[PDB]
This record gives C-alpha cells, sequence and structure tokens, in this order.
C-alpha cells in the first residue's frame, strides 16, 4: 500500500471526488525541486538510518605545545 | 402483583407447543439465516481503502 502515490492515496480513500489527473493547475503544489516518490523501504538496506543532525555541544581544545 | 399460573390467557397445550417445538429459537434461526442472503460489508484491503477525511491524523 506504500507504493500508491500521494494524491492517489487520498483519492482511493474517498478523500476527494476528483482524481489527481483531473485537478486544475491552480490546485497543484508548486515545487522548486525535482519530485521523487519512494515507498516504504523497511526490511531492506534502503531503510532509514537516523542520526543526530548537530555536532556535539562542547568542543574540546586542540592541544598545542609552546616552548618555555 | 405478578400473575399466577391459573390466571393465564394461553392454554397449557399452546404453551407446551411453544415449549417443545422451540418457537423463539426457530425465529432466531430464521433471522440469522436471512443475513446469509444479504450483501456483506467487507472491503479488500490493500486494493480498496476505508473512508479518510481531510482532518485525519
Ligand atoms: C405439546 C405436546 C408435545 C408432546 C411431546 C413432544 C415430543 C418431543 C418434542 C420434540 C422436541 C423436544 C426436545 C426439546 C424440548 C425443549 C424443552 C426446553 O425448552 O428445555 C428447557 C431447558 C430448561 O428447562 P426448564 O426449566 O423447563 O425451562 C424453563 C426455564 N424457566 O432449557 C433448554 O434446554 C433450552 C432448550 C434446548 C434447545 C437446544 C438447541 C440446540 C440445537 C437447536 C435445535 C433447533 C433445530 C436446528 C436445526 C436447524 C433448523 C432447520
Amino acid at each position: 500500500m506504500s507504493q500508491v502515490e500521494p494524491g492517489w492515496h487520498f483519492w482511493l480513500g474517498y478523500g476527494v471526488d476528483t482524481a489527481p489527473c483531473n485537478t486544475p493547475k491552480e490546485k497543484l503544489p508548486i515545487r522548486a525541486y525535482p519530485y521523487k516518490f519512494q515507498p516504504n523501504y523497511t526490511g531492506t538496506p534502503g531503510a532509514f538510518v537516523t542520526y543526530n543532525t548537530l555536532k556535539p555541544k562542547i568542543s574540546a581544545w586542540e592541544p598545542v605545545t609552546k616552548q618555555r | 402483583r405478578p400473575a399466577t399460573w391459573e390466571e393465564s390467557e394461553e392454554g397449557a397445550l399452546s404453551k407446551a407447543t411453544k415449549y417443545f417445538l422451540l418457537a423463539e429459537m426457530f425465529r432466531g434461526l430464521y433471522v440469522v439465516l436471512e443475513q446469509f442472503f444479504r450483501a456483506p460489508y467487507t472491503i479488500y484491503y490493500p486494493f480498496e481503502k476505508g473512508p479518510v477525511s481531510p482532518r485525519f491524523r
């Protein structure tokens, strides 16, 4: 069921009367990026790998020696 | 006050007919059998989907 494209997913659920191909241009999202559809990849090597998007809070000193 | 047996409208034979032939049980069985010839409610997920509304979360 994850392979149903969004918009068709809503139509198939009786969300809307008019199918995606029949919808006017005004009621279509404008995108500045290329649109790509990707289904649920669980149980595959394509599964989502989460991670922390921030570097650590406290930055350690870069050790440097000086001569006396 | 609850009525006694002697103040009953139905004869003993009619009551015994209902008692031995299970009248209401056959009425229940008939109501059950009538459902057997009606349209079922099932939908064939994932080829069909139940209703979804704009507000769904
Ligand atoms: C008028 C003159 C008649 C002369 C004699 C008649 C000859 C024999 C008659 C043939 C049938 C006799 C067998 C069934 C008699 C039913 C008696 C009965 O109702 O049992 C009552 C029993 C509790 O006993 P009791 O205390 O007396 O009830 C009062 C409660 N305040 O509680 C019970 O046990 C409930 C009844 C049991 C029913 C079992 C149901 C399971 C299977 C259902 C069978 C229906 C047929 C299915 C076939 C599909 C339909 C085509």
